[PDB]
């Protein structure tokens, strides 16, 4: 009935049906995959020894909690070197700070943990997470009407 | 009779899992149906044998009273015989 | 029309009377011509007609042979509504055992004839034998066999020997039994003989059998031999569309029966070897057993559809019979839902209804008017009419509309507010438009909540809407008397936005003449809403007899005060509204409307309070915007600062100067006072951020930023969330409780990034998961709590009795926790009230205290008064008015007939939602206050230090001031220096007791010499020597360590005086010989005489849970296995035997006997001196003192007092406000079992228990006659417990275990009288409690008369 | 109310009383003790400075906190 | 829920103390279940389908494993030995990190450490730099320790002492008679290298793989006779056909995975190594190196 520090990317954290069944119905996020075997993965950027390269790479879940993945919100020097010197990153479970040559992996792009639903709300960042949730669902009941706007 | 302090186990617990009442079962029962008679015995008089874990927070005793002498009576007995009486295509 | 019901046995031959004609084939229709087949399941000549009076001839097909059975066919012109009532048997070829009295455990017929469970299931599916009357020669009656010895004791006897097998050989059994006989058999062997489970065992039997006696029963009648059949329109064969037939499992069930019951007979017929005549009367009984009760026994046949098939048990027990849904609650008629809006143009006690709702509902009504009128010829031209909707069809609906009120009811009826009747103003609209101030009852919002309308029809039920159930009629909450009305939103925020004031607005300083120049200056712009200003204010008081007499003045207020002064009604200060009205305020403007003029003033008040408000407020254009959620500027150097911290702890970390868990504690902890810091800093730039100027230079004001307003107004808000707006939002927790490290450590005005989001994201799904479940699971506690305690009702006008309780202001650990004036309000004075002196009887015996006896109390400071309460009336079988109070949701006194019970489950279940879901947590005695000492319980000792060290337990002080009232709280502990004594003067600054818990004392009355008697060094003592000061301690150990050389001697250290003869304690025959326990620091060894109470031997060394569950345990009450064991018995106390982990420990008395030993498991550490004569109701062991032991020791009243203040502890520590009137008849329902401590005079079994009411109105009875009555003891039983022993088996099938009551009641012949709620409705009779006390009071003298 | 307006108060005391009894196992008295009271090692001067009135040393405190992780 | 090997804890909710018990299943894809449940005196037991819990080195010994092997493989070794005066012993110095030393540590004749003493980083530091290469401590360090194997006598064949023996004085006294100067005992400690399977080992009803495998057979259908080859047969096919049971692919993964094994895919069956594997990630579990499974984790 609840969030895992490793649904982040491949389940959405907010949208869910509020009510009998909480957290049953997650629904997928927006660049999850599943894996050859069922498994649910996410893209990361590959970030070589201080540059984050544009290639992309699938993660896990059971295989992302053992590196240092950065964050998606960290700025870079137009060349994929990290401009501080110290960087949000989530090596296991619990989110951190890292120096700049541990980072394993990056985040393909800040929509990556919310659902497609819950991507559609502008200043998301700016609610409540129980409103978002509330606020996805009632968007996916919406009317269409006579003129769309 | 590991049966009869099963049933005070149940009791001193609160409840009965499917793996205690599996253990202290009498190691000699085949037909399943008795297994089924018995937990259904148990469960008469107290207590609900659920599957896992849980009344773990659920502090709610409708198994008052008379009904437990007799059914502790009736559990205690069923080991004295091996069935079956229930069913009467066996039989 | 009827009376009570009875239920029994029933005989084969009221069987064969109830039936029609017997059913013996099993088809039940001809599958091409669909008329029902004689004559089987559904046989037109026994169960009634198809067609209403038609045969099914069709010979005869007018009412004009209405009643003549056609003689073709045999069917009785009838209407098929007979269908539905007549039954028909089936003639069973063998007996057969009924289920029910068979496997209910405990089987009936198996404890009937003191016969094994397993004997008579033996000889029921025939693996066995039975003897009855087994002649003159070798077997009991009861004798069991086999095939074998059968055969072999055959070719003994032929004859006078008779050995049957099942159903037919129990039923000889039953048959030959002798009722009488064996039970007074069972009364000589008893009576001669007793043994333990002799007499329990036997003491049962012989109740069980007595009442098969005294019934009307018959001992076979367990074992059907005519079996009946249920009515066809009950279990229908319906045609579905398709030609599918839809039925219910019956049907399947008595083919099944009826097959094998018909090839029994046959097999019967042909003389079959009867091993397979056997298994068809096993087959039969195994058919007949899943027609009564499938799934009982023998894992239940499954129908064509996979599925366990129905049968009657199921068609009535559980929770899909009939006694739960259809018998409780119902679709119905004249009914409808929608969804509420708000239409605040409202009064509170109208509600808008929709012309199409109205139209609709309301048919019959407009029918019966538009042919009233002449508007319409007849009936169908009144339809007609209708459905076309024509202009007087609506003026008509107005008409009929006018006083007629509907109830409005929401989805989750939380409470008795969940149900209220307005008048309908039509509304020209789709949706219920709802008054504001009722969804605070309601506890509606508009954000899709529906709403449903019910009509009601007759003109009692009119009566009672708009007399008890009116919205103007409760705007008291009947949790407590304070108001249910009070504003919520738009309306406290508007009218807070008016009574303010501005340092320098427009029109400031002017000076008016009232409040109509207010309003004439500001609706014409030239005064701010808030300047202040001079006003001539004229405010009226009740300070006479009812005389209102004004006085005026020009009072310092502002325009917006004196422009709502004008909404204000006569009798009420201008103080009430001169200051800033939050929702507090706003509220306790209401109440004390309330207290001072009625309820009219209050209704009409509270709608202009609610108009004003909303006027004010749309006036204000009070918005919210990005710039209003102030971030502070020390939020960055805090924030810095706590990082630095963190940062420091984890290099300290890493230095190894602390483990991971407490660098995760001190994280933690700095996060949390920089989180508080920044809340901080937060609300001092925000509250008074508005810095004005008048006349000058500047001064700086509460702030107008509009959040802030919200928020400081209470209107919606508080410190914390917009803490989460502007400070940061914390640390956010997992759902397991272990709060995550790192806080996001920004708001809501500032984003959050991806990974603070995810972070907030798990503790937010935990709350809402657990409300989505906390819902679902609402009124399980309310809905358990009126099954204890529905039947009681407020039944006498006064039982006339001088019990009570002792009614005390709340004081724990500190101060006061809650006022007297609170906890008597509304309750009657159970003895005088005298003053402090005494000076004269000040309250009468028999006074409502309201509130102005609630002032003449506190002005003359009492601090404890004797009131009457529920649990200690005295009216049998309910509650007289006085002795319960006054009813607080109406105000004036209880009547007779309010179903209090009812109403307090529900003002218990209702405030049980505000509380959580799961359970939940939490050096000197220095003076603080101003008074005097008082030292209760107190024996102690003054030293030769001048100090005091009090020798007794249940000592500890309190304070009391210049009027007497008490102060505050504390204990004194044991051997607690006291630097005072008692009584005397003190003031706040001199700690009155320093004491050390490293040490308990063991503290002498006599500065005496030293002496070791009874102490053997090695054997009952232990050489203890500390090389630090070097200390010669002869230390006594427990009766753990040392050898049997001194195993249950004493170690006793002694003073006695300086020569050397015994010091006698004063009082007794005993010398101070404090014998010593183990484990002592006994630093002083003999030969050295020390002060009057020196700790000599120095024995060495408030968590509350919260959760809703707390409650629900603590009404059932459970034994916690760490209890307190109390003294059973005052004296003096002793010790023995040790080393059991069961100890002796023996209080003898002066007087009676003396031995009564009692285990104490020495798990616990032992709290009373081996020699002190103890209280009675004590504590030994200390913590939690289970309830039982409370009543059995320190009586009702103590039980009482303790689960009050438990619930009430609960409830108050979230700020939930409930009376005590409500726990204390729950409690009252809790103890009304009691069991005799003396069999006495009366017809009762020693260790039976009967309902106290029983025992108390026989004993009534007894000593108003010559004897003298039982002597019983009380009993506590939980609300679970409680509710299931009750009188009725109507009501007490509805919810129990139905097989279970129903043959209990069966075999009893236990006729139901409908005195109770839950019958009286399942019946569908006048409930006895409300406006139908009266039917049922005057049909009781109708009878009996 | 709303789901959210009670999910906010239902979230708001799981913090509050988690919050709570981290900061209750922080030693907030005054008592040095200088002898850890299992193994009676000398408590250094610094790790008695950050929480005052601690009672074991580090090695001690970290074998006990280990034990608790199990619930023994 | 795939299948594949999961560790639980069951926190805090059956036993009266508190204490949590760190079950250890085996769900396949198709197949038996495989169940390994400590109770609340530590004890391991191996549970096969759902149904009664049997002790655990049952199954190991019907793995045709004895118990000297079997301690070999779940434990450390400490040797003692008769330095012709009492007993003293082979000591490397990190292993005692969390000791509390019922003797005078000391070597170069030096005091390392005053008895009595909480074993320290310090001494730990001490021992090494100046490097302990054996000590020697009081006979009643070794009065209490358990026996790795086997010893029997060069006198009549006769058993010294049974393999998993509690130590005694007269123990190394018939040591001594025999000559013995390696005395086997084990390395536990209650924090971190719990005795666990040697205690399984003393409740184990069964000595040999044939007792081991009557056992299960009178566990997996009461009632019939039991025979040799017959529970041979119920019990090699139970995890190890490829008929019958198999953990599929994304099981082996989900498997070698769960144990850090190298490999990512192997067969379908089950092995010694997987079962032994198993019951050392549980065993490590309880002693506080690894973590039970979050049951949502994606
Ligand atoms: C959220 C809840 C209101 C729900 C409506 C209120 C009502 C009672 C509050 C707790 C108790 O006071 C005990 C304790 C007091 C401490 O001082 C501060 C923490 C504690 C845990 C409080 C947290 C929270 O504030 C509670 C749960
Ligand atoms: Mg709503
Ligand atoms: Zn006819
Ligand atoms: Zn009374
Ligand atoms: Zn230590």
């Amino acid at each position: 009935r609840d969030v895992h520090p490793t649904h982040y990317g491949r389940v959405c954290p907010i949208e869910t049906p509020e009510g009998p069944n909480i957290g049953l119905i997650n629904s997928l996020s927006v660049y999850a995959q599943t894996n050859e075997y069922g498994f649910l993965e996410t893209p990361y950027r590959k970030v070589t020894d201080g540059v984050v390269t544009d290639e992309i790479h699938y993660l896990s879940a059971i295989e992302e909690g053992n590196y240092v993945i950065a964050q998606a919100n960290s700025n870079l020097d137009e060349e994929g070197h990290f401009v501080e010197d110290l960087v949000t990153c989530r090596s296991k479970g619990e989110s951190s700070l890292f120096s700049r040559d541990q980072v394993d992996y990056m985040d393909v792009s800040t929509q990556q943990v919310v659902s497609v639903g819950a991507s559609l709300i502008p200043f998301l960042e700016h609610d409540d997470a129980n409103r978002a949730l509330m606020g996805a669902n009632m968007q996916r009941q919406a009317v269409p009407t006579l003129r769309a706007d | 009779s590991q049966l009869k302090l099963l049933v005070t186990r149940g009791k001193e617990q609160g409840y009965l899992t499917y793996a205690e009442v599996n253990d202290h079962l009498p190691e000699d029962i085949v037909d399943s149906d008795q297994i089924e008679d018995i937990i259904q015995m148990i469960n008469d008089m107290g207590i609900q044998v659920m599957e896992e874990a849980p009344d773990a927070d659920d502090l709610m005793n409708t198994a008052d009273e008379d009904a437990a002498e007799a059914a502790a009576q009736v559990l205690s007995s069923v080991e004295s015989e091996i069935g079956r009486t229930t069913d009467p295509v066996r039989m | 029309e009827f009376d009570a019901i009875k239920i029994a046995l029933a005989s084969p031959d009221m069987i064969r009377s109830w039936s029609f004609g017997e059913v013996k084939k099993p088809e039940t229709i001809n599958y091409r011509t669909f008329k029902p087949e004689r004559d089987g399941l559904f046989c037109a000549r026994i169960f009634g007609p198809v067609k209403d009076y038609e045969c099914l001839c069709g010979k005869y097909k007018r009412l004009k042979h209405r009643g003549v059975i056609c003689e073709k066919c045999g069917v009785e012109v009838t209407q098929t509504k007979v269908r539905r009532e007549r039954m028909g048997h089936i003639e069973l070829a063998s007996p057969t055992a009924h289920i029910w009295f068979l496997k209910s455990l405990p089987s009936r017929i198996g404890l009937l004839l003191d016969m094994p469970l397993r004997d008579i299931e033996r000889v029921l599916y025939f693996e066995s034998y039975v003897v009855i009357e087994g002649g003159m020669t070798n077997l009991e009656r009861q004798q069991i066999l086999t095939e074998e010895q059968y055969l072999d004791a055959l070719e003994e006897f032929g004859d006078e020997f008779d050995a049957k097998m099942g159903a037919e050989a129990i039923q000889a059994l039953l048959k030959s039994m002798d009722l009488e006989q064996e039970c007074e058999q069972l009364r000589e062997e008893l009576n001669e003989t007793n043994s333990e489970t002799k007499r329990k065992k036997l003491t049962k039997r012989i109740k069980l059998l007595e009442a098969f006696v005294q019934s009307g029963n018959k001992p076979e009648w367990m074992i059907l031999t005519v079996l009946p059949v249920l009515p066809p329109d009950l279990r229908p064969l319906v045609p579905l569309d398709g030609g599918r037939f839809a039925t219910s499992d019956l049907n399947d069930l008595y083919r099944r029966v009826i097959n094998r019951n018909n090839r029994l007979k046959r097999l019967l017929d042909l003389a079959a070897p009867d091993i397979i005549v056997r298994n068809e009367k096993r087959m039969l009984q195994e058919a007949v057993d899943a027609l009564l009760d499938n799934g009982r026994r023998g894992r239940a046949i499954t129908g064509s559809n996979k599925r366990p098939l129905k049968s009657l048990a199921d068609m009535i027990k559980g929770k899909q019979g009939r006694f739960r849904q259809n018998l409780l609650g119902k679709r119905v008629d004249y009914s409808g839902r929608s969804v509420i809006t708000v239409g605040p143009y409202l009064r509170l006690h109208q509600c808008g209804l929709p012309k199409k709702m109205a139209l609709e509902l309301f048919k019959p009504f407009i029918y019966g008017k538009l042919e009233l009128r002449g508007l319409a010829t007849t009936i169908k031209a009144a339809k007609k009419m209708v459905e076309r909707e024509e202009a007087v069809v609506w003026d008509i609906l107005d008409e009929v509309i006018r006083e007629h009120p509907v109830l409005l009811n929401r989805a989750p009826t939380l409470h008795r507010l969940g149900i209220q009747a307005f008048e309908p103003v039509l509304i020209e609209g789709k949706a219920i438009q709802l008054h504001p101030l009722v969804c605070a009852a309601y506890n509606a919002d508009f954000d899709g909540d529906q709403m449903a309308v019910h009509v009601p029809l007759t003109l009692e039920a009119q009566l009672e809407a708009r007399a008890l159930m009116m919205s103007t009629n409760n705007i008291l909450s009947p949790a407590n008397g304070e108001p249910i009305i009070v504003p919520s939103q738009d309306v406290v925020l508007g009218l807070y936005y008016m009574t303010r004031d501005c340092v320098n607005a427009k029109g400031e300083g002017m000076v008016l003449t009232g409040p109509k120049e207010a309003e004439r200056l500001y609706r014409s712009g030239l005064a701010s809403l808030h300047a202040r200003v001079k006003v001539r204010i004229t405010e009226y008081e009740k300070d006479a007899n009812g005389e209102l007499v004004a006085k005026t003045s020009l009072k310092d207020t502002t325009v917006g005060r004196a422009i709502l002064w004008m909404i204000v009604p006569k009798g009420l200060p201008y103080s009430i509204v001169n200051q800033a009205l939050g929702k507090k305020a706003i509220s306790k403007m209401l109440n004390t409307c309330y207290r001072i003029l009625g309820l009219k003033p209050t209704v009409i008040f509270a709608d202009q309070i609610m108009y004003t408000g909303f006027a004010y407020a749309a006036r204000s254009g009070a918005s919210v915007g990005i710039d209003d959620m102030v971030i502070p500027e020390k939020k960055h150097e805090i924030i810095s600062e706590a990082e630095a911290e963190v940062a420091e702890i984890q290099e300290q970390f890493q230095s190894g100067l602390v483990t991971a868990g407490e660098r995760y504690n001190k994280v933690i902890d700095i996060w949390a006072a920089a989180n508080d810091r920044v809340s901080k800093a937060m609300m001092d730039n925000l509250q008074t951020e508005t810095v004005i100027n008048r006349d000058g230079q500047e001064e700086k004001q509460v702030s107008f930023n509009s959040i802030y307003m919200m928020a400081d107004s209470g209107a919606r808000g508080s410190a914390a969330q917009i803490r989460q707006l502007a400070g940061m939002r914390g640390l956010m927790a997992k759902p397991d409780g272990s709060i995550i490290e790192t806080p996001i450590t920004a708001n809501f005005r500032e984003g959050l990034n991806v990974l603070q989001y995810f972070i907030s994201t798990h503790g937010a799904r935990k709350g809402l998961a657990d409300t989505a479940l906390k819902t679902a699971n609402s009124g399980y506690l309310t809905r358990r709590l009126v099954d204890v305690a529905q039947d009681l009702v407020v039944t006498e006008d006064d039982c006339g009795t001088h019990e009570g309780i002792m009614m005390t202001p709340v004081i724990e650990g500190g101060d006061v926790k809650e006022p007297l004036r609170d906890r008597v309000l509304g309750r009657v004075t159970a003895e005088d009230v005298l003053k402090p002196g005494t000076a004269d009887i000040l309250v009468p015996r028999n006074t409502l205290l309201h509130e102005q006896w609630c002032d003449l109390l506190e002005e003359n400071s009492v601090d404890a008064v004797k009131v009457r309460s529920v649990v200690s009336c005295d009216t049998d079988f309910g509650v007289c008015a006085h002795c319960y109070g006054r009813d607080l949701a109406r105000g004036h006194i209880i009547n007779k007939g309010e179903a209090i019970g009812v109403i307090a489950a529900q003002s218990i279940g209702e405030p049980g939602t505000q509380l959580t879901m799961r359970t939940f947590h939490i050096s000197s005695i220095q003076v603080k206050n101003k008074g005097s000492i008082k030292l209760s319980n107190v024996k102690s000792v003054v030293n030769s230090s001048g100090k005091l060290v009090i020798t007794s337990r249940n000592t500890e002080l309190k304070l009391i001031d210049e009027f007497g009232r008490t102060k505050e709280s504390y204990k004194v502990p044991y051997g607690a220096v006291l630097a005072k004594g008692d009584g005397e003067q003190v003031a706040g600054g001199e700690t009155v007791a320093n004491w050390d818990p490293h040490t308990m004392p063991v503290i002498t009355e006599v500065s005496g010499f030293v002496r070791f008697t009874d102490m053997i060094d090695g054997q009952t003592i232990t050489r203890q020597t500390d090389e630090l000061t070097g200390l010669s301690s002869l230390v006594v150990l427990d009766s753990a360590e040392r050898t049997a050389g001194g195993k249950d001697l004493r170690p006793a250290l002694k003073i006695v005086d300086a020569q050397g003869n015994d010091v006698l304690i004063p009082g007794t025959d005993m010398p101070a010989q404090y014998f010593l326990p183990g484990k002592a620091i006994v630093q002083l060894e003999d030969g050295v005489q020390i002060s009057s109470g020196d700790t000599l031997a120095r024995i060495p060394q408030k968590d509350i849970t919260g959760g809703l569950p707390r409650v629900a345990d603590l009404f059932e009450a459970r034994r916690p296995k760490e209890p307190a064991i109390l003294a059973e018995i005052s004296g003096i106390v002793s010790f023995g035997k040790e080393t059991k982990g069961k100890r002796r420990l023996v209080i003898t008395p002066v007087d009676g006997s003396d031995p009564y030993e009692e285990m104490i498991p020495k798990w616990r550490q032992l709290n009373v001196f081996e020699g002190e004569r103890v209280e009675r109701g004590d504590v030994i062991s200390d913590g939690p003192e289970a309830p039982h032991d409370i009543l059995r020791l320190r009586g009702v009243h103590a039980v009482t007092r303790y689960i009050v203040n438990e619930v009430q502890d609960v409830y108050r520590l979230q700020g939930v406000k409930i009376n005590d009137k409500h726990i204390e008849v729950i409690v009252r329902q809790m103890l009304r079992k009691a069991t005799i401590v003396n069999a006495g005079s009366s017809d009762f079994l020693e260790g039976e228990q009967v309902e106290y009411s029983r025992v108390k109105i026989a004993n009534r009875e007894l000593e108003a006659n010559g004897k003298v009555g039982a002597t019983y003891s009380r009993d506590l039983l939980g609300i679970t417990k409680a509710s299931l022993a009750t009188e009725s088996f109507i009501s007490a099938a509805s919810f129990q275990e139905t097989t279970r009551v129903l043959t209990e009641a069966a075999v009893a012949g236990k006729r139901d009288e409908l005195r109770g709620l839950k019958e009286n409705v399942i019946v569908g009779r006048l409930i006895p409690a409300g406006t139908g006390y009266a039917y049922h009071q005057d049909r009781m003298r109708r009878r009996a008369a | 109310s709303d789901e959210a307006d009670e999910a906010y108060s239902v979230t708001e005391q799981l913090t509050m009383t988690g919050i709570n009894r981290i900061r209750q196992k922080i030693n907030a008295h005054g008592i040095p003790v200088y002898l850890c009271e299992a193994c009676g090692n000398p408590i250094p001067e610094a790790r008695r400075k950050i929480f005052p009135g601690v009672t074991l040393c580090v090695e001690c405190q970290a074998y006990q906190e280990r034990q608790r992780k199990h619930y023994a | 829920r795939s299948p594949g090997v999961f560790f639980d804890s069951d926190k805090g909710k059956t036993h009266s103390s508190g204490k949590v018990l760190y079950n250890a299943r085996i769900i396949p894809y198709r197949g038996s279940w495989l169940d390994f449940e400590f109770d609340p005196k530590d004890n391991l037991f191996v549970r096969i389908d759902r149904r009664r819990k049997l002790p655990a080195t049952i199954i190991l010994r019907a793995l045709n494993y004895t118990t000297e092997q079997i301690l070999d493989l779940f434990f450390e070794k400490v040797i003692f030995e008769i330095r012709d005066n009492k007993l003293q012993m082979e000591l490397v110095p990190e292993r005692l990190r969390g000791e509390t030393a019922s003797f005078d540590i000391e070597a170069n004749g030096k005091v390392y450490v005053e008895k009595g003493r909480r074993i320290t980083a310090r001494h730990i530091r001490q021992l090494e730099k100046d490097d302990v290469k054996l000590i020697e401590v009081p006979v009643e360090y070794i009065a209490g320790k358990v026996v790795a194997k086997d010893y029997i006598d060069e006198s009549t064949g006769e058993l010294i002492c049974a393999a998993n023996m509690e130590l005694s004085l007269d123990l190394l006294a018939k040591l001594s008679q025999s000559g013995h100067k390696r005395i086997e005992t084990l390395f536990t400690n209650d924090l971190d290298h719990g005795p666990y399977i040697s205690e399984t080992l003393r409740v184990d009803p069964t000595n040999d793989r044939l007792s081991a495998l009557v056992e299960i057979y009178r566990m997996m259908r009461p009632g019939e006779p039991p025979t040799r080859e017959a529970a041979e047969s119920l019990f090699e096919n139970l995890f190890f056909s490829e008929d019958r049971y198999d953990l599929s692919a994304v099981g082996r993964m989900k498997f070698n995975r769960s144990l850090l094994r190298e490999e990512i895919e192997g067969s379908g069956i089950l092995s010694k190594d997987d079962i032994i594997d198993v019951m050392k990630k549980l065993i490590d579990i309880r002693n506080g190196k690894g973590e039970v499974d979050d049951i949502d984790h994606l």
